[PDB]
RNA sequence: UGGGCUACACACGUGCUACAAUGGACAAUACAAAGGGCAGCGAAACCGCGAGGUCAAGCAAAUCCCAUAAAGUUGUUCUCAGUUCGGAUUGUAGUCUGCAACUCGACUACAUGAAGCUGGAAUCGCUAGUAAUCGUAGAUCAGCAUGCUACGGUGAAUACGUUC
């Protein structure tokens, strides 16, 4: 890489707050809490509302019901 | 490098199994990722071309080539050379950070996710992701994105086919 | 971040929870009680705990890409019995018996004279 | 009538006639002027020449259209 | 029996609600008049967030009920934008009347949240308890009012003058 043009760019832990996932990987958010790697070193941690262990579309987690059928809303809503 | 660590044990194996390669030179691997975002607004507007580098570098992490018109068109205003793109080409470790980020942390940001289109293949084992908004990678801040706007992620592999590239991207990860 | 959709920074955070697409001011409210945090604070000035909270609470109602699937599943279900409702949408006319002579335009958009 | 606590309303008539060949499979078609009746699950799968006005619409009932009322299949203005 | 009178590329009249800070939301707390009620008006209580439901007191009326007026006052909050304005449209779940609310009723809850930033030419009403603004009641009526007819609360500006 030439010297000078490219955005500053380190090693910082994602870490899905849903599920407390950590994952390292590269990236210039440069967030300044710190937390502990299993290696010794500690990076910058960017918190993270979702990811791939937390979406439901990734983990097949069905939030809700499918929607009942006509009859099915009409038997449960008439008693019949 | 966990990405680059898993196709090592896990995706080589795996693949090669299916394959029945006789060799693991024949074992498909990502190639390059080249991240592009075509600006023609930038023809009445140069600012624009400007902020979409500026986020394409943050997403990105190097600095990228601005493409320039090939020839003029009349109906878009277009004169040859004049600026209306950005490309990055991302080869090894960043290009692995960056694929696992985009799989993990960012496509889940986009909303009303249900994954990636699985025919958005050339048909010779690479394959065309088209993000619709900036906003979902998680360096940029909405705050200061001016305008929302989308890119074309082409990763390029050895595959010699849409099935051996579907394999390889689904062991990385990726949704469809 | 909440639900995957952005809210104001600046606006309280009830306020914020109702751009959610399907929350309203009563669910705002509700969800806020629910997880302990103050209708008064800020968005912005919000604990990372209180958030987490509002996310939890938020994620069983049914809201944003959810919702909007199943209001469009309904309005093709509709469409395609063929129902009197059904032939309206089409026709981009009133759907609930309102009368078309005059003051439809919400549903037959701009005038064209 | 509308209310929960009132049963779904429909024709006596017609629901006996629609419960009549019930066993038999070759059910045939049923004349009605009847566009106030609702639409039972009993009713799927039968067809229905509803009275719009002049002549008598068929109609085919399906399970999506369960707790509708025959006269929205059956419309009784034309335009165009 | 069913449909239509409720149609809908459109033009005109008359109105309701708005476009916000003299305002929106929430909390507490005052003050009217004029009317109606027989198989009609229906209190109290309990059930639901609510429309309403259960049983059921009083009353053929200066006695009981419809029926707690609202604007208003005093606080908290929002803070100048298509927004905490606006509430049209649409989905779901209900209540009531009626035999029956699809064509084609009203009302409630949750969710959605369109135009609209004070309106060209032109044009209308009003001289005081008036205009403007806030609610209340009645006829028709099983149900249905932004219409009509009545009631009161707050309550202005201005009239030099008669040439046009």
């Amino acid at each position: 890489m030439k010297q000078g043009i490219h955005p500053e760019y380190h090693q910082v832990i994602f870490l899905d707050t849903t599920t407390n996932f950590k994952f390292l990987s590269g990236s210039t958010k440069t967030s300044s809490e710190m937390m502990e790697w299993e290696d010794g070193k500690e990076y910058p941690v960017i918190r993270l509302d979702i990811s791939s262990d937390s979406h439901p579309f990734y983990t097949g987690r069905q939030k809700f019901a499918a929607a009942d059928g006509r009859v099915e809303r009409f038997n449960k809503k008439f008693g019949l | 490098n966990r990405l680059k660590e898993k196709f090592n044990t896990e995706v080589t194996e795996n693949l090669m199994k299916k394959f029945n390669y006789s060799s693991v030179m024949e074992v498909p691997k990502i190639d390059k990722i080249v991240v592009n975002m075509g600006v023609g607004d930038a023809v009445q507007n140069s600012k624009v071309l400007d902020n979409a580098v500026e986020e394409l570098e943050l997403i990105t992490g190097q600095k990228p080539l601005v493409t320039k018109a090939k020839k003029s068109i009349a109906t878009f205003r277009l004169r040859e050379g004049m600026p209306i793109g950005a490309k990055v080409t991302l080869r090894g470790e960043r290009m692995y950070e960056f694929l696992d980020k985009l799989i993990s942390v960012s496509l889940p940001r986009v909303r009303d996710f249900q994954g990636v289109s699985k025919k958005a293949f050339d048909g010779r084992g690479n394959y065309t992701l088209g993000v619709k908004e900036q906003l979902i990678f998680p360096e940029i801040d909405y705050d200061k994105v001016s305008k929302v706007r989308g890119m074309d992620i082409v990763i390029v592999t050895t595959a010699n086919t849409d099935e051996e590239a579907r394999e390889l991207l689904a062991n990385f990860g990726m949704p469809f | 971040r909440i639900a995957g959709v952005d809210i104001p920074r600046e606006k309280r955070v009830v306020i914020s929870l109702t751009y959610i697409y399907g929350i309203g001011t009563s669910t705002a409210q509700k969800i806020l009680e629910e997880a302990n945090v103050s209708a008064d604070t800020r968005v912005k000035d919000l604990t990372d705990d209180e958030l987490g909270r509002i996310r939890e609470v938020v994620d069983g109602y049914k809201v944003e890409g959810d919702l909007r699937r199943e209001t469009n599943l309904n309005i093709k279900r509709l469409m395609e019995i063929s129902s009197y409702r059904g032939i309206r949408h089409r026709r981009g006319l009133p759907v609930r018996g309102q009368k078309t002579k005059n003051n439809a335009r919400t549903r037959k958009g701009p005038v064209k004279t | 009538a509308r209310s929960i606590k009132k049963g779904p309303f429909v024709d006596e008539h017609l629901m006996k006639k629609v419960e009549a060949q019930e066993g038999s499979e070759k059910k045939q078609v049923i004349k009605t002027w009847s566009r106030r009746s609702t639409i039972f699950p009993n009713f799927i799968g039968h067809t229905f020449a509803v009275y719009d006005g002049r002549k008598h619409v068929p109609v085919y009932v399906t399970e999506d259209m369960v707790g509708h009322k025959l006269g929205e299949f059956a419309p009784t203005r034309t335009f165009k």
